[PDB]
């Protein structure tokens, strides 16, 4: 949340999932939007 | 008797930078000489815009300024409008023929 | 615009307050149908003494230049600092 | 504030003299500080300028058309009279009368045109 303007990086890697994998993986950008608040709690919502 | 030489035709977006050139020979306009620029509505008498290479008369937008470098001398346009589109002349006076001359005249069309 | 808000036999559609408590504040809406008090009545209805808080605005083909149904539509923007939201329409030219 | 009317026959017959004539009002040709001249412009090509001229007699005057314009003022009647000689089909175009070259202060080189006639579209047919 540099300077407002939250930017959200994201990239799915297909290694299997069944540890945590050890091989190198970047990040693209996905959204960056000016949202011009200040955040400094994050909470996770879940399914049903 | 074209000693200026002048660009046939120039062209830019609304809003945009133009720039118009003139420049003439050695032996002829020299340093000293200074170059004035006039504006041509289709159909009616040219009107000054810029004299003394740097300085314009009451009425005259700020946005035409024009610079003269040793012989070579230009203009810069900024916040290009609709109205701007006319025929341009450059002039100045030739101390080999100890008379004025004019450029051949630039067409500024708006996109 | 007098070819959208006039049309034969009248058209009575627009209402105006023109009687309120007190001034408006600026940018305040005040929709609201309460009987202006005159004296110290507590009445509640219409006829003397008791006047109705908005009147119409009874437009009509044929009228005087100051009578005319006039479309206003007035923009208010926020210069302040503050992210960017909207702006006008950058110029763009050709390649070459 | 300073104005320029020019006339002039706007058909001549090729071959003969050529004359037109402008007339300044609110203001005077009398005046000594400036000068006055005359510039033409053919259809599709660039200004050109034709010779200028002093109140007391003392003329400006291209070298290219030296033999075939002779340029005349009068203080008397306000009027700048210009004639043109030999014209042919060379010389359509459209005549001004200009004020220009200041004399108490600006020197020949700095010399900027200043006031401009409406203009007399002039051709040459037969
Ligand atoms: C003479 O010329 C100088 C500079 O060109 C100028 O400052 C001055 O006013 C002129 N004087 C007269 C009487 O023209």
């Amino acid at each position: 949340n540099i300077d407002g303007y939250f930017k959200i990086y994201s990239k799915h890697t297909p290694i299997i999932g069944r540890d945590f994998p050890q091989g190198f993986s970047a990040l693209e950008p996905l959204v960056d939007l000016p949202i011009g608040i200040n955040i400094t709690r994050f909470q996770t919502l879940l399914a049903l | 008797q074209s000693v200026l030489t002048q660009p046939p035709s120039v062209s830019g977006a609304p809003g945009q930078r133009v720039t118009i050139s003139c420049t003439g020979s050695s032996p002829n306009i020299g340093a000293r000489n200074d170059v004035h620029w006039y504006q041509q509505l289709p159909g009616a008498a040219p009107k000054l815009l810029i004299y003394g290479n740097s300085n314009r008369p009451s009425g005259v937008p700020d946005r035409f300024s024009g610079s003269k470098s040793g012989t070579s001398a230009s203009l810069a346009i900024t916040g290009l409008q609709a109205e701007d589109e006319a025929e341009y002349y450059c002039q100045s006076y030739d101390s080999s023929l100890s008379g004025w001359v004019f450029g051949g005249g630039t067409k500024l069309t708006v996109l | 615009s007098n070819k959208l808000d006039s049309k034969h036999s009248g058209n009575y559609d627009y209402w105006y307050r023109l009687f309120r408590k007190s001034k408006l504040k600026p940018f305040e809406r005040d929709i609201s149908t309460e009987i202006y008090q005159a004296g110290n009545k507590p009445c509640k209805g219409k006829g003397p003494n008791c006047y109705f808080p908005l009147q119409s605005y009874g437009f009509r083909p044929t009228y005087g230049v100051g009578h005319q149904p006039y479309r206003v539509v007035v923009l208010s923007f926020e210069l302040l600092h503050a992210p960017a939201t909207v702006c006008g329409p950058k110029k763009s030219t050709n390649l070459v | 504030q300073l104005q320029l009317q020019e006339s002039g026959p706007g058909l001549v017959k090729p071959s003969e003299t050529l004359s037109l004539t402008c007339t300044v009002s609110n203001g005077s040709i009398s005046s000594s500080t400036f000068y006055w001249g005359w510039v033409r412009q053919p259809p599709g090509r660039g200004l050109e300028w034709i010779g200028s001229i002093y109140y007391s007699g003392s003329t400006y005057q291209n070298p290219s058309l030296k033999s075939r314009a002779i340029i005349s003022v009068d203080t008397s009647k306000n009027q700048l009279s210009l004639k043109l000689t030999s014209v042919t089909a060379a010389d359509t175009a459209v005549y001004y009368c200009a004020r220009h070259w200041d004399v108490v202060v600006l020197a020949a080189a700095r010399s900027w045109f200043d006031t401009w006639g409406q203009g007399t579209l002039v051709t040459v047919s037969s």
